[PDB]
């Protein structure tokens, strides 16, 4: 059961540095080349870098050559993307992807299976701001949380620490005129449960170490 | 680099019908010596990474339902999805692996057409917590409707509003093929307290006449 789990994304000032990591499990890691592929807000998928199973061979896209360094640890089963001299145009969701058959040459000249969930890298001069979360108070009622005025993306919203997942809609963030994002997460529940079932949204904004739990009660 | 161009950029297809997505490469990605086309199709569902569907232009990857098929060779390629299912809502990407750097198509967005479903409408006043900060957000929710096209109009004391609202729409649901939509009206605390009746009017193909949800204060 092949799994790839990326981490390390966040806000970086232009010219700054960031290192992404990708944890792999469920296969003999050292037998397979790994690549990083990114997806820009307005652009498509763009391959960034690939590395052979043992790591002796690497390849890079021209747009990142010399600023990005790919490496891997065949004991910790991790692949890394070191990014220096980051530019605004490096803003993207960065994915970890596996060479399906083994060790294709040049590194990365293959299709990929599978891909990780991606980690968002935002290169910007703007400063981090965490969200304020406000309740959206309510035979099925609707309620939710308003996640207002944060930067950069993303926020994650869970309900009752994951106990409530059915009927949840977390809307895409919309960029306000302030340069800050805002979104809502709503959920429909039986009206008969309102007074007795507690509803809490768990908002997580990793760029700012903001974790807020907001109780949503009928008014 | 090799340029991959998909056509169309987006399309809507009804459930049970056939969807066709095309991709062209700026050079042949067919090698004559080994009778192999170095081409692949991916599916990227909402919130998920891409998943490979087709390798070698036409080989269906393991686990992919056989209603997906890839065809073509050389420079002109086609992804065919028969008997469209709700879970097929996705962006479909092509990729060549003939020469480094591998390159991807810009993506084709697949929309599922389904029967009309009217939105469930809810309106939410600003929290007292938010009011102490000087801003009031009023939120209108349109839940689980189809088609995507909908008209949300804010009225304050029956006066039509403009320029102070924003909308957001969910990705199409992978199970029931509906959308949900939020409209957020943002007023200063001073302006919010100047008026009484806040109303959200929704116009939609599944509603025979517009539906209004409102509150006072
Ligand atoms: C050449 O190969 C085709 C199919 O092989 C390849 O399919 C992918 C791997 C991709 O690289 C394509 O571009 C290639 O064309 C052979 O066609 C198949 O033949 C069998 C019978 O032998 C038939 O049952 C299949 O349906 C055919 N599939 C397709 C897609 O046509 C073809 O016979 C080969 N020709 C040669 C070796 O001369």
């Amino acid at each position: 059961e092949v799994q790839l789990l990326e981490s390390g994304g966040g806000l970086v000032q232009p010219g700054g540095s960031l290192r992404l990591s990708c944890g792999a499990s469920g296969f003999i890691f050292g037998h397979y080349a790994m690549s990083w592929v990114r997806q820009a807000p307005q652009k498509g998928l763009e391959w960034v870098s690939g590395i052979s199973g043992g790591g002796e061979s690497t390849n890079y896209a021209d747009s990142v050559k010399g600023r990005f360094t790919i490496s891997r640890d065949n004991s910790r089963n991790t692949v890394y993307l070191q990014m220096n001299s980051l530019r605004a145009e490096d803003t993207a969701i960065y994915y970890c992807a596996k060479d399906p058959g083994g060790d294709s040459s040049p590194a990365g000249r293959t299709w990929f299976d599978p891909w990780g969930q991606g980690t968002l890298v935002t290169v910007s001069s703007a400063s981090t701001k965490g969200p304020s979360v406000f309740p959206l108070a309510p035979g099925t009622a609707a309620l939710g949380c308003l996640v207002k005025d944060y930067f950069p993306e993303p926020v994650t919203v869970s309900w009752n620490s994951g106990a409530l997942t059915s009927g949840v809609h977390t809307f895409p963030a919309v960029l306000q005129s302030s340069g800050l994002y805002s979104l809502s997460s709503v959920v429909t529940v039986p009206s008969s449960s309102l007074g007795t079932q507690t509803y809490i949204c768990n908002v997580n904004h990793k760029p700012s170490n903001t974790k807020v739990d907001k109780k949503v009660e009928p008014k | 680099d090799i340029v991959m161009t998909q056509s169309p950029d987006s399309l809507a297809v009804s459930l049970g019908e056939r969807a066709t997505i095309n991709c062209k490469s700026s050079q042949s990605v067919f090698f004559s010596s080994n009778n192999r086309t170095y081409f692949a199709w991916y599916q990227q569902k909402p919130g998920q990474p891409p998943k490979v569907l087709i390798s070698w232009a036409s080989t269906r990857e393991s686990g992919v339902p056989d209603r997906f098929s890839g065809s073509g060779s050389g420079t002109d390629f086609t992804l065919t999805i028969n008997s469209l299912q709700a879970e097929d809502v996705a962006v479909y990407f092509c990729q060549q692996y003939y020469s480094s750097p591998i390159t991807f198509g810009q993506g084709t967005r697949l929309e599922i057409k389904r029967t009309v479903a009217a939105p469930s409408v809810f309106i939410f006043p600003p929290s007292d917590e938010q009011l102490k900060s000087g801003t009031a957000s009023v939120v209108c929710l349109l839940n689980n409707f189809y088609p995507r096209e909908a008209k949300v109009q804010w009225k304050v004391d029956n006066a039509l509003q403009s320029g102070n609202s924003q909308e957001s729409v969910t990705e199409q649901d992978s199970k029931d093929s509906t959308y949900s939509l939020s409209s957020t009206l943002t007023l200063s605390k001073a302006d919010y307290e100047k008026h009484k009746v806040y109303a959200c009017e929704v116009t939609h193909q599944g509603l025979s006449s517009p539906v209004t949800k409102s509150f006072n204060r």
